[PDB]
RNA sequence: GGCUGUCGUCAGCUCGUGUUGUGAAAUGUUGGGUUAAGUCCCGCAACGAGCGCAACCCUUAUCCUUUGUUGCCAGCGGUCC
């Protein structure tokens, strides 16, 4: 199947969901570092 | 109706308000009736944002709210986009000036409230009550509450005599004031009936 | 082809620290080594530091 | 002279709210009166708690408003002015009255 | 021990910022010491206000641009990281600018409180073109010492702050230069005595016999480590 | 669901690990003392923990510092007392 782009990221908890929007993907400027998250890109069954 | 309200009990000392303002008999009601319409408004808006507590504190004819949000980045979503949009509507509910600020909640396994709405949302989409509960319960202990309790009550698996079950881990007390007790509660409409979810997060004691 | 294609891009802000290369015109390089406070600079007499 | 009457529910908010009045009055101006604290209204309610019936069963809760004059006995030029740009914390009604 | 002790004799201002400042009088050869000393002191450790956080409307990150200005943001955060602000009461406050209309941001149309006094009159900021544009920025002024930089204040700041105040590099100390000199003292009896010339620049907000008495505080203080013990 | 009374503001109710019993279960929690109190001591196949029993809070009873009007008048001057 596709890959997708959803904040819904797993195993991984509130620390996955917050430099984004509801639908996923960087919600623009922030002060990001390392080990951040940018863009929620992720499939089930991979 | 035996227990007293863990909050309320401890306004004065431990705990804070969460509207902040001083009126005259005159305005005051009128004041406590925007407060109303605001919050729900807001818990209306920001449901699938994770929300915790709104904080309204209004001086000199012009209302500043405080959100305390789980995610901020779905509440403000692209930069002062939707935190604007709010405002203007929270202005208008009023009828002053507004102001949103949104306090980022460090560790929404250990606020209450939050734990409580997660837990309502797992009985909405057909889990195992129990477990959402032992999940509720080991997570918050992860973080590093003193202790926790969660209590579920009614139609527990559509079940025709209903029941209250709780959870209780590490120390809860709730009738030593100085105790942080962070209580709240919540509510399944699911499809048998209304499943009531409380939840008490002990923080520590403060020593003044 | 290619189906999600999300460009983001940071701007970092580096700043000088030991270890940087700095160079003039005349093939002088130098990895800037110690950076040093105001007060331990040499001074002239007319109190400007270098 | 300038009389300012402060009210708020907490005590401690409207000590602090106090205070910092006095510093604003005491840099620009000279003999500031004092931070005079009257009587507080303790007003009280009592509501019944059941939803149906049990009058027995009540909760008493109050208000407390505290009232604190600070007065002012010299109004300068820089010192009354001083007072519009400085707006004091939220949940402290102030109420200033010159005369 | 036939010791003398020094006086502030004479304080003169050559300007608001540039003055000198004597010392009298000195034994002999205790005049470098307490001039490299004073210098040392009075070079690292002074407190200054200075802007920390700036807000403005309808901004997402510094490296935008807004409409009807000349300098960009990261030239308005300079412009800003220049000010001179000199407080009195508290210790963290917030100004307010707001302005429209065609001509230069002067740092004289900051809508002051009371005990707040900006120093600078005709510090520059920004330069407003179209007569249709505003700019209503809220900055923050803390008060510290030494050199405090954005990368180490992007963790160390507890209070959980809101995202869009844009972080300002914090340069505190309000000291820039200052040099000493070692006359020779005109002592009515006495040919070997000195007078220390302190001629320090500052950035308007601090006054200078203030700075001379609070490094002389820590100089003191520093040196009880060796007189009390051992 | 929420909220409320109730036994009853009654000293009780429990859990973990360990032990005994085929087991339902028991121990802990019983026993000498003690207390308002499963309050505290001593022993004891129990060891620990929590909710509760207490305390933390409000009010009130004594004192101090602060600050004194629209509050007070001890000492002072005036007086229409």
């Amino acid at each position: 199947g596709p890959e997708e782009i959803t904040a819904d990221i797993p195993n991984v908890g509130e620390a996955a969901l917050s430099k984004l929007d509801e639908s996923g993907i960087v919600y623009i400027g922030a002060e990001v570092t390392g080990g951040d998250i940018l863009v929620g890109k992720v499939t089930p069954k991979g | 109706g035996q227990k007293v309200h863990p909050n309320g009990i401890r306004l004065g000392i431990v705990k804070p308000w969460n509207s902040t303002w001083f009126a005259n008999t005159k305005e005051f009601a009128d004041n406590l009736d925007s407060d109303f319409k605001v919050r729900q408004y807001l818990t209306k808006e920001l449901a699938k944002a994770s929300v915790s507590r709104i904080v309204i504190e209004r001086p000199a004819k012009s209302i500043r709210v405080t959100i305390h949000t789980a995610r901020p980045g779905i509440v403000i979503g692209k930069k002062g986009e939707d935190v604007e949009k709010l405002r203007k509507v929270v202005a208008d509910i009023a009828g002053v000036p507004a102001q949103i600020n949104i306090a980022e909640v460090r560790k929404p396994e250990l606020d209450a409230k939050l734990v409580a709405d997660s837990i309502t949302s797992q009985l909405e989409r057909r889990v195992m009550f129990r477990r959402a509960m032992k999940r509720a319960v080991q997570n918050a202990m992860r973080l590093g509450a003193k202790g926790i309790k969660v209590e579920v009550s009614g139609r527990l698996g559509g079940a025709e005599i209903a029941r209250t079950e709780w959870y209780r881990e590490g120390r809860v007390p709730l009738h030593t004031l100085r105790a942080d007790i962070d209580y709240n509660t919540s509510e399944a409409h699911t499809t048998y009936g209304v499943i009531g979810v409380k939840v008490w997060i002990f923080k520590g004691e403060i020593l003044g | 082809g290619v189906l999600k294609i999300v460009k983001v891009y940071l701007a970092v802000k580096r700043r000088i620290q030991p270890g940087d290369k700095m160079a003039g015109r005349h093939g002088n390089k130098g990895v800037i080594s110690k950076i040093n406070p105001i007060e331990d600079m040499p001074y002239d007499e007319n109190g400007t530091p270098v | 002279r300038i009389r300012i009457r402060l009210k708020a529910f907490d005590h401690r908010l409207i000590d602090q709210a106090t205070a910092e009045i006095v510093e604003t009055a005491k840099r620009t101006g000279a003999q500031v009166r004092g931070p005079i604290p009257l009587p507080t209204r303790k007003e009280r309610f009592t509501v019944l708690i059941s939803p149906h019936v049990n009058k027995d069963a009540r909760d008493q809760y109050e208000i407390r408003t505290h009232l604190r004059l600070v007065d002012i006995v010299e109004p300068t030029e820089k010192t009354v002015d001083a007072l519009m740009r400085l707006d004091l914390a939220a949940g402290v009604d102030v109420q200033i009255s010159l005369g | 021990t036939e010791f003398l002790k020094p006086r502030l004799v004479d304080i003169e201002q050559v300007s608001s910022t540039h003055a000198k400042v004597t010392l009298e009088p000195l034994e002999r050869g205790f005049g470098h010491t307490l001039g490299n000393a004073l210098r040392r002191i009075l070079l690292s450790s002074m407190p200054g206000c200075a802007v920390t956080e700036v807000e403005i409307d309808g901004v997402l990150h510094e490296y935008s641009t807004k409409e009807g200005v000349q300098e960009d943001i990261l030239e308005i955060l300079l412009n800003l990281k220049g000010l001179a602000v000199r407080v009195q009461g508290k210790d963290e406050v917030i100004l307010t600018l707001n302005k429209s209309g065609i001509g230069p941001v002067t740092a004289a149309d900051i809508t002051h409180d009371g005990d707040v006094e900006i120093v600078k009159p005709q510090h520059v900021i920004c330069h407003l073109t179209d007569e249709n544009a505003s700019i209503s920025m809220r900055i923050k002024v803390q008060r510290g010492r030494g050199y405090v930089p954005a990368s180490t204040r992007i963790h160390s700041e507890e209070d959980e702050r809101p995202i869009g105040r844009l972080l300002v590099d914090a340069c505190y100390s309000p000291v820039e230069r200052i040099a000493y000199n070692v006359e020779a003292a005109r002592v009515e009896q006495r040919t070997d005595l000195d007078k220390l010339v302190i001629e320090m620049e500052t950035n308007g907000t601090i006054d200078p016999e203030e700075a001379i008495r609070r490094a002389a505080t820590i100089l003191a203080e520093q040196l009880e480590a060796f007189v009390d013990l051992r």
